[PDB]
Parts: C-alpha cells; sequence; structure tokens
C-alpha cells in the first residue's frame, strides 16, 4: 500500500524529497500524513495532504522548511523537509487512515532513513566469515564493513535461504563510518553440498555486493 | 503536547493501564484520541482509535477510556508479546494538526534469563590480505540486556580497539549485541591468540580465536 523512496544523507543545510506511493487498493480517500522518529525518540508528526483539495497542512514546528505536495498523476506524495539540521537525522513515514470493517485502521510506509550529515556516502567492503571448527551444527556469514550512510540489507540465495539467517544491528565506528555483520546457522553436512550466498544492498550508494562464502 | 509516563511494568495475566494527559485544546476538545503500539525497529500499529474503538482484529485485550483531559489504554490478561513502547495520539477538532505523545516504554516482568550465545569469527583470509583484520564477536539471544563485553590479546585486556553495540530488542523478546575488534594484520598474527568475553550476570561466557 504504501511504499517510500531510500535513505539518503544531505548536507547539514540542504533538502531532502522522500516520496510516498500509494500503490494500494481502495475508497477511502483520506490524507497522507508524514510523521518522523529520531532514532530511541518518539514520534512527531510533521504534517499531511489532503489529495483532492491539495490542501496541505504542516505543524508549526516544521512550517517554513517542509513543504508536503501530492502529484495526483501518480498517486505518490512528497515531504520536502529544508534548511536541513542535525536533528532532522530520523526515519520519515508516511501513514494513511482506512475503512477496513466499519471500522478504522491505518497504513504505515516502511519510513525512510534520512541521516544529515556532512560525511560522504561510501559503499561497503563484504568480506566473507568461513564456517568450519568454531561453528552438528555450522555459523558462516558476512561483514558488511566501512559505509555509510545506513542502512545495509543483507539477504542469501537472493532471498531462498530465508532461514536461519541473522542480521545484527550495524555498529558505529569512531571513523563515523558503519559496519555490520550477517550470519547463518547451517547443517555442517550441507556445507561441501550447498552454495552459500550473502547479496549485500546499500542503495544510498546504488551498490549490492554478492559475495560467496566457503571453507578449505 | 500530550504527556504519558515514561514507563510501565506488569507480570503475565496482570493488567495495567496507560494514562496520556493533555490540555482543553487537544484531548479535551473531543474524541479524537488513539493509540499506538510499536515494537522494536518497526513502525506503530494503530491498537485504540477514537477513544475506546479498536480497529479490526486487535485484541479486545486493549481497551481505551477518556475522561476529562486525558485519555486510558488498558491492557489485561498481560502477555508477553504485549511488551513494547505505546503512543498515543490527538487531533484537533478541524483534523488539521495531530500530535503524540511521548511515549511509554511497557515491560513484562518474570520472563525467563537467557545467557548470551556467543560467536567469534577471526579476520578472513579476503580481509587480511587487504591489509585489515577485524575481529567479530556476534552476541546471541539473551535476557535481559545487561551484557557487557571486553577482549583479550593472548590473555591480557586490549581494551580500547574496540567497539561494542547496545543490546538490541530481538523479536523472541531477548537480545542480541555486536562487537568488533579492529586491528593491523600484522598485531594479529605477532599475538598466540584473542578472545571475546562476554559476561552477562552470573554466566560469562567466552570465547578465543588464533592464527
Ligand atoms: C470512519 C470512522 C472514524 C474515522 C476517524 C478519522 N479521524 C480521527 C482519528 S482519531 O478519532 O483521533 O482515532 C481522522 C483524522 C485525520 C484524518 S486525515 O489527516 O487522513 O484527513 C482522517 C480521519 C478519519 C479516518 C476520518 C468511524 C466509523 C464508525 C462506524
Amino acid at each position: 500500500q504504501l511504499v517510500q523512496s531510500g535513505a539518503e544523507v544531505k548536507k547539514p543545510g540542504s533538502s531532502v524529497k522522500v516520496s510516498c506511493k500509494a500503490s494500494g487498493g481502495t475508497f477511502s480517500n483520506y490524507a497522507i500524513n508524514w510523521v518522523r522518529q529520531a532514532p530511541g525518540q518518539g514520534l512527531e508528526w510533521m504534517g499531511n495532504i489532503e489529495p483532492y483539495f491539495g490542501t496541505a497542512n504542516y505543524a508549526q514546528k516544521f512550517q517554513g522548511r517542509v513543504t508536503i505536495t501530492a502529484d495526483e498523476s501518480t498517486s505518490t506524495a512528497y515531504m520536502e523537509l529544508s534548511s536541513l539540521r542535525s536533528e532532522d537525522t530520523a526515519v520519515y513515514y508516511c501513514a494513511r487512515y482506512f475503512m477496513s470493517y466499519k471500522h478504522l485502521s491505518d497504513y504505515w510506509g516502511q519510513g525512510t532513513l534520512v541521516t544529515v550529515s556532512s560525511a560522504s556516502t561510501k559503499g561497503p567492503s563484504v568480506f566473507p566469515l568461513a564456517p568450519s571448527s568454531k561453528s552438528g551444527t555450522a555459523a558462516l556469514g558476512c561483514l558488511v564493513k566501512d559505509y555509510f550512510p545506513e542502512p545495509v540489507t543483507v539477504s542469501w540465495n537472493s532471498g531462498a535461504l530465508t532461514s536461519g539467517v541473522h542480521t545484527f544491528p550495524a555498529v558505529l565506528q569512531s571513523s563515523g563510518l558503519y559496519s555490520l555483520s550477517s550470519v547463518v546457522t547451517v547443517p555442517s553436512s550441507s556445507l561441501g553440498t550447498q552454495t552459500y550466498i550473502c547479496n549485500v544492498n546499500h542503495k544510498p550508494s546504488n551498490t549490492k555486493v554478492d559475495k560467496k562464502v566457503e571453507p578449505k | 503536547a500530550l504527556t504519558q509516563p515514561a514507563s510501565v511494568s506488569g507480570s503475565p495475566g496482570q493488567s495495567i493501564t496507560i494514562s496520556c494527559t493533555g490540555t482543553s485544546s487537544d484531548v479535551g476538545s473531543n474524541n479524537y484520541v488513539s493509540w499506538y503500539q510499536q515494537h522494536p525497529g518497526k513502525a506503530p500499529k494503530l491498537m485504540i482509535y477514537g477513544g475506546s474503538n479498536r480497529p479490526s482484529g486487535v485484541s479486545n485485550r486493549f481497551s481505551g477510556s477518556k475522561s476529562g483531559n486525558t485519555a486510558s489504554l488498558t491492557i489485561s490478561g498481560l502477555q508477553a508479546e504485549d511488551e513494547a513502547d505505546y503512543y498515543c495520539r490527538s487531533w484537533d477538532s478541524n483534523l488539521s494538526y495531530s500530535v503524540f505523545g511521548g511515549g511509554t516504554k511497557l515491560t513484562v516482568l518474570g520472563q525467563p534469563k537467557a545467557a548470551p550465545s556467543v560467536t567469534l569469527f577471526p579476520p578472513s583470509s579476503e580481509e587480511l590480505q587487504a591489509n585489515k583484520a577485524t575481529l567479530v564477536c556476534l552476541i546471541s539471544d539473551f535476557y535481559p540486556g545487561a551484557v557487557t563485553v571486553a577482549w583479550k590479546a593472548d590473555s591480557s585486556p586490549v581494551k580500547a580497539g574496540v567497539e561494542t553495540t547496545t543490546p538490541s530488542k530481538q523479536s523472541n523478546n531477548k537480545y542480541a549485541a555486536s562487537s568488533y575488534l579492529s586491528l593491523t594484520p600484522e598485531q594479529w598474527k605477532s599475538h598466540r591468540s584473542y578472545s571475546c568475553q562476554v559476561t552477562h550476570e552470573g554466566s560469562t561466557v567466552e570465547k578465543t580465536v588464533a592464527p
């Protein structure tokens, strides 16, 4: 129903445009709401836009450097926040109410992580974490190193291997760059007879690194 | 905005209520108040709307009350899953301005303690050749998220040179955490073995690895 654009970095004075595509099916035409949430903080309403009238609403706190527009031609709403300051670093969501069964309910997008930084976008370095020895069951995985900004999306076997996977939360390095890992639990007997591959996606740099893992 | 208690606690089967108290220009000015449930790393789920109505599909264990300038969410038959941050929401009478509460961290007590399941990986050959050496220590499904990591070199506290994460509320309510020890592809070979000490409550698991 709601699919948002991808994560970006933006220098401390720039602007960013987040897109929300209402691709669902509906007889309800309620506004597209925008709510952001900074890491660990709570929810914050920014404003919305009633597609019909075109009338947009803005929480005063954002009035002046935020503009919500909807392109009816593509059923895609947009939120542009400008004069970007460091505290604008957060996950931006779009939401919309609707009638399901004579009862209200509201769908939320997957959100987008806008990172306010004067740092350059760096692609990750993917290293294989070969199994055996220190792994009945053996653990193998990938070490996604030194990237920026977040997030990174680790998958196995293009998506087939969706069982026993464990992609951990990234860690922030003193260098300011990010590093994360993704392990998998697999039958030691399947090792030699199964091809393991982690497909790491870092949309912020339009990079996808497909790395194969194995032992000696 | 709207103020709600920073946190609450409760044992299974028991039931508590979270209060959200605002003013007469918001909560006290209509029945446009709702409650959202937000599990770690997920988007908020609408639990109660228009003061007391529940969306279709939400457990009727959740009920919403409203009176004067404050709203109340009551969770009964408390289950472990109920654990998450809860937010209250208000809409002005015109539906042209909404505002959320500060959020309240609910935590279900009487939850079985689990020890960390540690795993340590040595610098990949590939990386070493790339003149880098990175040790990766993945701490898994424990409870509570009260763990402390310490790295050693042969047997001596290689404190500083590390980077650990913060416990992250996993799916199954337990926690997980990483820990990376960066070092020179020389300092790794020129040393017997490195280890990752993961102490947590009584238990203290530690995995060592060597070139």
